[PDB]
């Protein structure tokens, strides 16, 4: 009696410790190359920001009017999104995004600030609603008249909540020293900001910048996280965009950036810009910056795992 | 490695599609190429076990540390990329080594299950047969499709057949 | 004659390349789970800072009076520690801590600065000793009278040592412009600081902050490391907390943060907040941020290593 | 794998507490279950060698890069955590693979030391005996507690016992 | 007939999973220890900066006059190199170096700025050419007379190229307020800088610094990358070092720092400060900071790989 | 491990310099120590294959992230070093494990190729010889330098020599 083993005509080459391209009976892939070009969001509370920039959800330009209090498990940032109506930018902007990405969304709360002896309704054609408007969560504070002066004020807000209060204000930089006075009166203007945690201070810096959204002035946005029972204090005298509302984190989420569309028909946990990686494989060669729960990125396109004996034909 | 598959056995049977390891005898009543189950199955449950070890679930979430719509500051940007690339080299290495190591073992494993089949058929037909040297056993007492079944399913009497073959 | 192998009634399940839970005769753990809830410090020159904050050892608030020149192999920071009597904070504070943590302690040296035509003994009830005092290593420089003016001075200190000289100064921010003048006289006050290495400059920023330690003003602490034979120069005119002494690193140490007590009866090399990991195992699941000489942190609670054959009973 | 432990040998001896591999004969003078030392010891010195390779001493110190009493700035904080978690995945993987690989080898190693014991007792009792097929050897010349010792300690004459058994 | 295996008198100890120091017939090293103490640059467009500092290639101190438009695959920085004639330094200097290191070199282009009603030829004995000169790519802008005043100007430059335009300017800090006026006239001087991307602003800070290159004033260098079709705008009024030319990246390169000499007789791809690592081995114990295409750094001096059976002598 | 090299075979031949595995017979016509090629070569092509797997080419460039002429800011500096040291531990570990694992396998591999040589010489000289137990075969029919060559190059008739030896 004789005994042997099975074999096949066309087998699969694999690599070993000792060889490269040794044929075995069967193999299976170990590295994921298959992408689905959609944001698989089945079963997840999802928010696609579209034209609203993530930081805009805090300040409130018109793009973000429907996002001032969003709630999500999954936040999607889009290339067309803007944090801004009136031209400007945030200091430590990316840290803030990462915070907002894992926030579960935001709840807003009035800080209560009341004003006496200044203007309060400063607006612009860069922020269109009815006509000229401003950031919905912010207050463009002004001298009473088309010159006048600005009484060095002090506003204070106490976080009476069990969570950190995201506070945001702005420093306005006018086209000129002429403009800065026509808005806030004359003299070196100063904004100081402090909490039992925090310690900073600001002077505007007027001058002509190039035109963005038809505007040559800029607004500098700054922020801090107020701990519970801690108080923040705003000592200012002009060039100042007052926070009207504060923001609180809802819970937990994941944020991604993508150019592909949402699909509530597929479930995914590993995301990147070009879609969703749905796989059981330990590795992937699709995108090294994929986020969520992903196989490990490798450089190799393919690594075949033997699922059979050596293939020996006659 | 044990020296059976691609060993002294010259090749495989591309007609054995009932299992991995089988039997084929050459007596008077025509032929018969068969299949062994408990050697086929045991090697299968082990390849299946390797494969099911490489499919798992990181409940390990990673978040964006970078921004592709709005590039982060260069210094931190470069540190991040440098870090990511270092980590990428590590995993590319781990992957390549894992698979090579695993395949080497899978191959030596299937070879093992041939040798363990053989070497116990050999111990079944005690002195009533001889090793040809190509995985074949010359039976010196003309066994048949009742005998041949008794070997295939481990019931062959390793004595009640003896001396008929012993003096031959 | 027959031969077999040993076996046991109750064996230990382990995992293999091919299986999960295959029983072997004996096993041994590979991942450390056992903690000792004390700072094992046997044989080590140890300093427990208690209420003195690590950065306070440089400036010298009353909590740190017994730590102005400490010498250690192991430095322990405590949650109750404060770097500060008069409210304020350090710029790049964490970099400094990491420096101080591996310093082996500090030696102090007079910088020699002499003053003429200003006050020098500025104090506060936030820094209690006899009565009102100040940071012991610093000089609250003031205008001569309860208004007066401040002559724009220049002080220079040369590191005549073979090691970098840690220099630290402060910028004082008063409650108001009223207070800033009553202390240092009127006008935009400026402090400039430069070495053959370094290049910076400061203006105060008065305004009302919330009360910390009964005080609404703040002190901004800054620092630089002066290389040997390099000189540093302080051009100022008010709002300035002068360095009285400089600091030099003694050698080498390790710094930790912990809430558990010191034990000179056990030797450890791997520390974390909840104690000491004493182990020979290659891995640990106790604390991913453990410092010193530690097994590698892994997520798994347990990984059993076979120390025997497969266990087969009858 | 070699096919002895959990191989053709059906099970183990939960009364063999003198070593890992031993002997048990079934002749006239009652019984005797014994222990082999140089097979037991060699498998022990190898498991002991693996274990002593996993216990080592990083003179590699790591320092605090973080602060739990006073959180560092968010951006650098997130980079640090992201880095730490990546490194954690690496080590968790290394650990799991190391142990699985090591256990697989330890098991195949002890099986090896059974087969190496056997296959050289088999070569000691040249043609004066036969392989039963359960790790047992039928001696065809009634050996005793003087013979049985001579096998256990490798002194059995592989000729001065022969033909008494040969014609049986 | 009998059969055995070969053996040798003196064999090589290796380590295994189970043992340490088991002798095998032959072995081979796996960790590279051999260095070549030269910069192997065979076949590569190489630039050794010598005394020119990498950042100097942008601003143009006399050390860098022959490097204002270099083109390279490999850039070598030297310890003796300086970015500076007149004492000063760059903000975010290291980010810039990393940019310049992988740039393939630079192309220069006039920004076109024309001036009317101020001086333009400001120089110093710190930048020697014929006699007193200045950074070749920069313009020391001044008030017309030995006092006079400075008309708050505005200059704008549009990147009309398909690549980002590296823009660089300077802020001059004089020894005093006396000097600042004798140069730029009186008053708080301000420079503002903005692009459709960027947003910043500067005030000088005069005061006496120690003497570097015989000079007690400093120049603060700042920079930004202007995207194509984006415009940058400079609103200023004094204390300002104007960019005369902009810089564009040529392509790709690698930059290293070394104290050893160039050798066009050897080809290398793995570099460090003490030379070139030429090896096929997967690992090295030479320098953990080696750059280019290198074996992985390991702590072990040696790890021997078995290339033969166990060696058993009689 | 298979139990040949440092197994029942007591030692090696420091005069066998023609290959890894060879033959040495002890008949009347003096002597003869030889070399087997296809066992020597197969073990060589496998060690050669391991070695050629550890020599490769990262087209993976890394750039400076640090500065040794001009130290970067302390905070980012410390993060970078902390990161580099973590990565260094990883590679030092990978290297040490790789080599130990590879050597273990190389050694068990050469042992394998001894046992595969032997066990098929054994199957060539069917019942015309016996296993001494030190890797030696007692031929019971006085073979010579024509026979001995026929074994060395696998041509020995495993029958046309039989009964001359069978009754001895
Ligand atoms: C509160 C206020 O003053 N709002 C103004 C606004 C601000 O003065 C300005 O944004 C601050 O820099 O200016 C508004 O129109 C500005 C106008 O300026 C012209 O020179 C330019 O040609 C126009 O495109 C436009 O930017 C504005 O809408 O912002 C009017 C508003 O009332
Ligand atoms: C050098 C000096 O002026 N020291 C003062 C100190 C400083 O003026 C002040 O810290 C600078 O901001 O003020 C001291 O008492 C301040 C006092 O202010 C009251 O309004 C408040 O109600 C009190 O709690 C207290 O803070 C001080 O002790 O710091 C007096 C000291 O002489
Ligand atoms: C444009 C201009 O003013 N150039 C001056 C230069 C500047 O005024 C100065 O660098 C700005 O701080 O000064 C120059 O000589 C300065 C001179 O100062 C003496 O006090 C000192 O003893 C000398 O060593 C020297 O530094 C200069 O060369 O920079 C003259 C130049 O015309
Ligand atoms: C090939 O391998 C994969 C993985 O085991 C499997 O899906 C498939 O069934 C295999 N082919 C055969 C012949 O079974
Ligand atoms: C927080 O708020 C509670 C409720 O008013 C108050 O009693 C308490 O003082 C606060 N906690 C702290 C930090 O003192
Ligand atoms: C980091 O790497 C990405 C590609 O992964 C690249 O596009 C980007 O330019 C790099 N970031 C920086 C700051 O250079
Ligand atoms: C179980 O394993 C460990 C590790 O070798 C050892 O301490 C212990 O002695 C073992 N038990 C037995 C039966 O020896
Ligand atoms: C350092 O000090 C010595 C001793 O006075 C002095 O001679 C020397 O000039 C200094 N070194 C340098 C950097 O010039
Ligand atoms: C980093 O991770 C720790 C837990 O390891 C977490 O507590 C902390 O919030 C994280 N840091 C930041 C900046 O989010
Ligand atoms: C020793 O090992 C190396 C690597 O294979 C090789 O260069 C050399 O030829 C070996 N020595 C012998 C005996 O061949
Ligand atoms: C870039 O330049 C082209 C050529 O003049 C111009 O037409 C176009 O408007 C510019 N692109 C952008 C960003 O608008
Ligand atoms: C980083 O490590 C290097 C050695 O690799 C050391 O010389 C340097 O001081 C460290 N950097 C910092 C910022 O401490």
């Amino acid at each position: 009696i004789c005994l042997g083993h099975h074999a096949v005509s066309n087998g699969t080459k694999v690599n070993t410790l000792t060889e490269r391209g040794v044929e075995v009976v069967n193999a299976t892939e170990t590295v994921e190359r298959t992408n689905i070009p959609r944001i698989c969001s089945k079963g997840k509370r999802t928010v696609d920001l579209g034209q609203c920039g993530l930081l805009g959800t805090i300040t409130g330009p018109p793009q973000c009017d429907q996002f001032l209090e969003f709630s999500a498990d999954l936040i999607i940032e889009r290339r067309e999104g803007s944090d801004v109506c009136y031209p400007g930018k945030f200091v430590n902007e990316e840290a803030l995004r990462q915070i907002l990405r894992e926030s579960g969304g935001i709840d807003k709360e009035a800080m209560g600030f009341t004003y006496s002896g200044i203007r309060t309704n400063g607006a612009t054609s860069a922020c269109r609603r009815s006509g000229s408007s401003f950031y919905a969560e912010m207050k463009w504070l002004l001298s009473n008249t088309d010159n006048a002066a600005f009484p060095q004020m002090t506003k204070s807000y106490k976080n009476t909540r069990k969570s950190p209060a995201l506070i945001v204000w702005g420093i306005h930089h006018s086209v000129s020293t002429a403009e800065q006075t026509k808005l806030y009166g004359s003299g070196n203007k100063l904004v100081t900001v402090g909490s039992s945690n925090y310690q900073q201070s600001f002077v505007p810096s007027p001058g002509a910048r190039p035109q963005v959204n038809g505007q040559s002035g800029r607004i500098d946005f700054h922020w801090l996280m107020l701990n519970p029972n801690d108080t923040v204090t705003f000592s200012f005298n002009g060039a100042f965009i007052a926070p009207d509302r504060a923001s609180f984190l809802r819970g937990k989420s994941m944020g991604i950036q993508s150019g592909v569309q949402v699909d509530a028909n597929c479930e995914g946990d590993c995301y990147h810009s070009g879609g969703t990686i749905i796989s059981n494989l330990p590795f992937q060669n699709i995108d090294s910056r994929a986020v969520g729960k992903c196989p490990r990125y490798v450089k190799q396109r393919s690594l075949l795992l033997a699922t059979g004996m050596k293939n020996v034909p006659e | 490695l044990f020296g059976a598959i691609a060993g002294f056995i010259e090749n495989g049977w591309e007609g054995l599609i009932d299992g991995w390891y089988g039997f084929r005898h050459q007596n008077a009543q025509g032929e018969g190429t068969a299949a062994d189950y408990k050697s086929t199955q045991s090697a299968i449950d082990q390849i299946t076990g390797k494969l099911n070890r490489l499919i798992e679930k990181t409940n390990q979430q990673f978040e964006l540390i970078d921004n592709e719509f709005n590039e982060v500051e260069k210094q931190i940007g470069n540190v991040i990329n440098w870090t990511r690339d270092s980590i990428t080299e590590v995993w590319s290495y781990n992957a390549e080594l894992l698979v090579a190591m695993e395949n080497q073992h899978t191959i030596d494993l299937a070879d093992s299950e041939m040798d363990k089949l053989y070497e116990r058929v050999k111990r079944q037909l005690r002195e009533n047969a001889e090793e040809d040297g190509t995985g074949c056993f010359e039976i010196f007492h003309k066994c048949d499709d009742d005998c041949m079944a008794s070997i295939r399913n481990n019931t062959y009497d390793h004595s009640k057949y003896r001396e008929e073959a012993m003096q031959n």
